[PDB]
């Protein structure tokens, strides 16, 4: 029994875990109420989960939304600034529409952000698109790339094949063994 | 309890093979139950020693093995619609092989698979599989662009394809692969535009 | 018993056991009142729990639509902030209307979201769309493709067929078999 | 006897059994007074009563209307506000009248929102219809599509028989047998 | 409780099938009563083992199995109008298997299904499936083309189709597809514009 | 027992004790409750620990970001200010999204911050990238580097591959090997 | 208590190799799963000496040692299919040593190897070692350049490639690295635009 | 303690050498376990004297003494795979030195190594030493320019290199230079722009 983190989020603390067991050491998250979670690791597993914790960079960051730069808490917003609220709620719903394709299992899509359509007299340039998406084994994996280019191509204004990048890949493989008690 | 109630409430998708090794072998069907099988065996309530083994996953673990000590076999799939007695496609045409080497081939293949019985090496065309994979292709009435190789074919299906001709191919080529694998023929479904 | 994940929305609860009693294992939802629900797992079951949360990103975010970056709290709008708002009830309603055809289980629809329609004096320039929905089994699955294309098509200003990129698959094989307590 | 949803309205709860007694699962609607209804099922019916709360989505979003976003709240409302709440106003009294024809139970009517008419000069361009209808077994039912096309043709500005895109089908064979409830 | 109870309260439209394998099988009609049966061999009220066998399941459950060990094999389509003696259609001009094999080929479609007590395979002409493709897709009044090949035939059916030509089609390729299936002639009904 | 640090974060604390751990001294993380961690080492390590606290410049500052010099706090804020805030969280968000490639533990990706677009009457110059990435071993460490400049550069307006900068590298080997308290 | 079950709950990802050095040796599979029994023998759980040799690891651990004793020898791999008697490929073409001298270096190999039986050193073409990477290159369609020298050749791939040809390339590169190592052809994936 | 269990919890990156000047000596792996050996030699746990020599630390620490008392020496580099009998490469076509004084070299420099048993001076080619860092340098496609100099050869590579080309370039740099060492051929990766 040894610490490592405490006072972590409900997100933080079951991706904590779920690195740690995967490198065979046993993490056990206790809840400290308003506090937050903790998890403790064994004394003899206390210097790989520390290796681990650097390593990976935990406990992560909350998931950063190019919204939550530009809140509406302001009153009033640039337009600009309610530009860039609109491609960032756009990109999350296409990530939340992605996740309910067949195979996959995550997505990150990203917007080309323009800034300046009206501040210098250029017309808006074209969009770029970049998506990840995470599949289940067994997928054939290089033809579900043009599912999505085909599906990203025709939720924006005008954008080409060249300009969308799909980097898909498929999941780790499972972990489903315990991780197992240091014996002392 | 014994392997055949620890799994689900019904029992045909696992098809659970005596093996050879001091070992039970289970046939999951899909990826998605091989999950279920292997949740059984990781949690630790079968007390033997057991595998989930797969048609997917068995054909790429022997091809690990056949691309070492038997490289340069030009070979299609092992189907396993009948796990005890799998079915190991070969090209007639590509190899040099005689049926001198072929049981060699079969009782060494018949050792990777303890479940297996006996492996049938049964030889077929690389004509017809290139064959049934265009007389398929212009079926569903795809635009595209054959590209010969020896020990190797490639039907580039290029252009700005429209919803229903994306789907068509995908249909085609899933069911396609499942048969025929993905050694000889290659459908490169990339997608341009003018 | 061992928990995962407390204070969940019923949204995301019965979210999370659907996944878990796929992947045969078999969670307990725990409400807790005010504060949410709460599932807890086996202990045994409880490594491959921690690994499909991480896996499948669990638990879910709130559906994302466009009009909530866009509220109706705010006295005074921009014209770009209610083109947005009106978009966003358009394929809210078109998703809730294709989810009403024959065979379509799910749908989520996506409009190419034009901005600076009176910022520079180009005119607006043409609608795109793109449309997913989760089929029965059993269906013609390729010939629903041109049912929803054509709906699509006449529900807007001026789109092509070219433009509406309607993405669909079917449906998942039927989890119906319970998952199974652990026996220790 | 376990929860699935709880606190769900009057119009979600008959949806939500309607979906599960489909398929061969009995729920029991469970008032809660001021909390909302509650549907439990059985135990050995929740593995499969969970699928199919993922599968189909539910509980289900309440109707997303057009004037939904653009409310008499405010007490004044920009001019692309009030051509959308008259849209809006015009497709639910469609709706409401197609039921009220022959054969029809459901319908689903959109229109093509003009937003630029006084924006930019361009005159206003041309509407777009869109209808969905449910009808009754034993109907003709490739003849009733010239019907809607007529009387969607002469309630607008001016729609062209190829701008309006009626996609009509038969309902669902009906539900009459009872469930049947677990023995066990 | 037998399982001619546990279903539902009304009884035909599930034909329940004694087997031949210590099971018995469930003969649903369409897809929806399949998740009907499948619910109650599923919670485990039958304390026997039992299956839903589907039309539209068990032809491509055994497309799989016949696209393995009778590759090259030009059909139609299993029907289970009787499921206790199915049909399996077989095209009369596309194979060169004499009445030799063809009992072997029956008397193996046969250990596939346990319910069937005999597999008739009757062999049709591909002229009549191209003829009813086309004699029924004229009296649609639809703007097809035809793209013959061997082993195939495509009915492209492009244009900007207006409501009543999307409905009649859909009405008319369902009505066949139950029929003839999907592994002769391929509808692609492609929806341009001008 | 001599101490070396305290009133640290939970951040500096697992990475102070990370850095000793790998150099062959166990340090003890002792908490203080609201005045933050503490880590003592042992009176023969405590010369060792010294000089990598000097050489390895611990503890460490909070990560900078560039949307912390830029903060929401002030109600009115000039056009150089939210585009520094944009760009602050686009590359927060990119390097959220590689790390959830395959393959890849850590990630900082940078931009160019275009400052006077508006100021000169010059167009916009080219944006250029840079990213890190830390990989697990025995990966193709020499192809991973064109799936993130194919990703990287549809993420943006208009970037070439000479204008990305990816430079990756394999993890350190790992320390699993407790320290070891010294004798005395 | 013993290895085989101090490691994980399912035992045939790890191939405990009884050793020669008083020391016993354990076969993992991949990168990570090394890690899962260095985490073993690291915490300490396991009272005598033992190493994880990985497949990946041992083939250039050994090519630092044959960097030294063996330098100018064209080699590919040690393949560790069966652990207990790895193959180590060698270049037939390249060299120059004849058979008095391979198995005074098959019994030093089997010297670094105490897990290791006996090293089989089978000598293969290296027109084949580029023409699998050629004839595998040109199937995935990828627009590629050959440069051949004497003891290498590249297949530089440049130009600005689009998303599906960076992924059919990476799965056929590690698909290749993994059989012939990367000591006679690089893929040199380089991308540029216009 | 005996000072095989004050170093780490698993027992082979440290090769414990028994000297010969009534010390103990440490055959540390890379940098990183150099400063695992020392911090125990430095704390004060082990009670005899002991020194943690380096692959990389008594190559420059020899060169050091090796250049006082041997200049105009032409030669590579000490390899510390078997630290009891090191192998000090010596250079065959830039050398005037008999196998008169090369055991007075290797006895001098067995002096200075009290761990080794006997250095084991092995002479090789020059021209194999720039033809290993050239064939090399073509098979990584790096745009390089050759300076023959007597004593030494420099392959500089400049240019407007892009990601993949300097990364190519620093794998094969390190792991020419961990064989060959740095003191024959220079490779010079500068990075100008056009």
């Amino acid at each position: 029994d040894k610490d490592l983190l405490k006072g972590l989020d409900q997100e933080q603390a079951n991706e904590v875990i779920a690195v740690l067991q995967m490198h065979n050491i046993e993490a056990n998250k206790i809840d400290s109420g308003k506090l937050g979670y903790s998890i403790t690791v064994a004394e003899p597993d206390f210097t790989a989960a520390v290796y681990w914790i650097k390593t990976y960079q935990l406990p992560p960051r909350p998931r950063v939304e190019i919204a939550q730069m530009f809140p509406a808490d302001s009153l009033v917003s640039s337009p600009r600034a309610e530009k860039a609220r609109l491609y960032s709620a756009i990109e999350q719903r296409l990530e939340q529409s992605l996740q309910t394709m067949e195979g996959v299992l995550s997505a990150r899509v990203h917007i080309s952000y323009d800034i300046d359509a009206g501040e210098n007299g250029r017309p808006p340039k074209p969009v770029h698109l970049s998506a990840l998406a995470v599949y289940e084994r067994g997928s054939p994996l290089a033809h579900q790339i043009s599912d999505i280019k085909r599906f990203l191509k025709n939720s924006f204004a005008d954008v080409d094949y060249d300009n969308i990048s799909v980097v898909l890949s498929e999941r780790s493989d499972a972990q489903l063994q315990a991780p197992g008690t240091p014996v002392k | 309890a014994e392997l055949d109630s620890l799994l689900g409430q019904e029992k045909e998708r696992f098809q659970v093979l005596p093996g050879r090794d001091k070992m039970l072998y289970v046939a999951a069907q899909n990826e998605r139950d091989t999950l279920w099988a292997r949740q059984v065996l990781a949690r630790g309530d079968y007390d033997k020693n057991a595998r989930v083994i797969n048609e997917n996953e068995e054909n790429k673990r022997i091809s690990i093995w056949l691309d070492t000590y038997y490289p340069q076999l030009a070979y299609y799939r092992i189907h396993f619609d009948e796990p005890r007695k799998p079915v190991f496609w070969l090209s007639r045409q590509r190899n040099t092989m005689s049926k001198k080497e072929l049981e060699v081939l079969s009782q060494k293949l018949r050792a990777l698979m303890p479940y297996a019985d006996s492996v049938n090496i049964t030889l077929m065309d690389d004509v017809t599989a290139a064959g049934q994979a265009e007389a398929g292709l212009k079926q569903q009435a795809l635009p595209y662009s054959r590209r010969n190789h020896k020990g190797g074919v490639t039907f580039v299906i290029q252009g700005a394809l429209d919803d229903v001709e994306i789907l068509r191919a995908r249909q085609f080529v899933d069911s396609y692969y499942r048969t025929w694998g993905g050694r000889y023929v290659q459908f490169a479904i990339e997608l341009k535009d003018d």
